[PDB]
DNA sequence: ATCAATATCCACCTGCAGATACTACCAAAAGTGTATTTGGAAACTGCTCCATCAAAAGGCATGTTCAGCTGAATCAGCTGAACATGCCTTTTGATGGAGCAGTTTCCAAATACACTTTTGGTAGTATCTGCAGGTGGATATTGAT
């Protein structure tokens, strides 16, 4: 009876966090969980090649960060940066 | 017994976005950071769109966000639009526009 | 007789190109538009290139850096390596 | 006295230049243009000959190509000047604009 | 402008489909904690190959003149929009069975070393040549009358 990972409850989650009191059609959330892999592979990819291309077996933060500047316009990648430079600087000072 | 997610501060879960990483073949190995960040990115963007979503579902005197409100929410927006330029959301319709010359009398 | 870079690109420059690609006759504001054109292809390119520059750590832009830059942007080129 | 019509040196120019390949752009001016863009992105850059080289190319390419689209437009509204409208829709199409 | 057909807009309204809820479990995640390996940053430096500039090259800015193209105006012909009408085909809800997909067993094939052999790339040197330019001479094309 088979598992199938969606990121549903997350979408879920931050939804809950901006519009409290709106909910989400199931096909709604399908296309968001769409969109999040779409995304997520968009990311990884540029970032599988950069890598390569400067011949390193390690994709880091460093990596994913320039992804995400290759990849996102202008002010949308401003604003990711931000947020990710952010999670790792927490997440470092965090053990 | 902490989450790396809450050790972020974040809601998308850090665990699964370093575990698809590595299945994924992207690389030989993952660093640490690497997860976190895109999981950061990855929340930050569902954040935006779902924002502008739950515009569109209001202004619709609706409470329940549709395919179609987030299909105004990318639409309408310059950089959602041109990061999903070649991106189809079923059932999401177009914008209302007419062009001008076919608009009737002068 | 200080002049600006765009404008280097000059008309009979532009006139060649349109020749190229077949064009017979040309209305004036075209070397304008074509400037235009041209600057936005340039940035969109360059960009990622230097992008790609500085990921690398390097101070020079590399062919291979335009040349990544160009497979992105769906624009691949073939001659200068990769 | 003698001269030609307008648009038989423009016939023949199209021949000449459709025959060859070398580029268009005199280098210096495209190689300027090329430092000036980039230096809003990052400053004190250098430049290997060949990524100039390379962006001139493709510079030229996409340019020869987006004139026989903007060509194409002119054409589908019975004309044989090329105008910015054509341009513009041409690289409205392309999904560009 | 005023009169009237007909679309459009709310407002409220019932059913209900789809969403939200909860209780219990659980397989596989995710984390934890320990021992083992290494990728790449950091630091030093050699030599490409890059920015610069001085002398040689040769393309373009320039203003005039008018060929011929573009766009406005006018108009006849007919194509395509609207709508009325008569009814076929799609939509929707209900019921047997193909094949997807989930689990487990098993072996042919691929990974992981390690050592033995070769080939492909650089480099120094020297060796070779296809053809871009130049020439010269005929013939074709274009434009004038």
């Amino acid at each position: 009876k088979t598992r199938k990972e969606s990121y549903a409850i997350y979408v879920y989650k931050v939804l809950k966090q901006v519009h409290p009191d709106t909910g989400i059609s199931s096909k709604a959330m399908s296309i968001m969980n769409s969109f999040v892999n779409d995304v997520f592979e968009r990311i990884a990819g540029e970032a599988s090649r950069l890598a390569h291309y400067n011949k390193r077996s390690t994709i880091t933060s460093r990596e994913i960060q320039t992804a995400v500047r290759l990849l996102l316009p202008g002010e949308l990648a401003k604003h990711a940066v931000s947020e990710g430079t952010k999670a790792v600087t927490k997440y470092t000072s965090a053990k | 017994a902490k989450t790396r997610s809450s050790r972020a501060g974040l809601q998308f879960p850090v665990g699964r976005v370093h575990r698809l990483l590595r299945k994924g073949n992207y690389a030989e190995r993952v660093g640490a950071g690497a997860p976190v960040y895109l999981a950061a990115v990855l929340e930050y963007l569902t954040a935006e769109i779902l924002e502008l979503a739950g515009n569109a579902a209001r202004d619709n005197k609706k409470t329940r966000i549709i395919p179609r409100h987030l299909q105004l929410a990318v639409r309408n927006d310059e950089e959602l639009n041109k990061l999903l330029g070649r991106v189809t959301i079923a059932q999401g319709g177009v914008l209302p526009n007419i062009q001008s010359v076919l608009l009737p009398k002068k | 007789v200080l002049r600006d870079n765009i404008q280097g690109i000059t008309k009979p420059a532009i006139r060649r190109l349109a020749r190229r690609g077949g064009v017979k006759r040309i209305s004036g504001l075209i070397y304008e538009e074509t400037r235009g054109v041209l600057k936005v292809f340039l940035e969109n390119v360059i960009r990622d290139a230097v992008t790609y520059t500085e990921h690398a750590k390097r101070k020079t832009v590399t062919a291979m850096d335009v040349v990544y830059a160009l497979k992105r942007q769906g624009r691949t080129l073939y001659g200068f390596g990769g | 006295p003698h001269r030609y019509r307008p648009g038989t040196v423009a016939l023949r120019e199209i021949r000449r230049y459709q025959k060859s390949t070398e580029l268009l752009i005199r280098k210096l001016p495209f190689q300027r243009l090329v430092r000036e863009i980039a230096q809003d992105f990052k400053t004190d850059l250098r430049f290997q000959s060949s990524a100039v080289m390379a962006l001139q190319e493709a510079s030229e390419a996409y340019l020869v190509a987006l004139f026989e689209d903007t060509n194409l437009c002119a054409i589908h509204a019975k004309r044989v000047t090329i105008m910015p409208k054509d341009i513009q829709l041409a690289r409205r199409i392309r999904g560009e604009r």
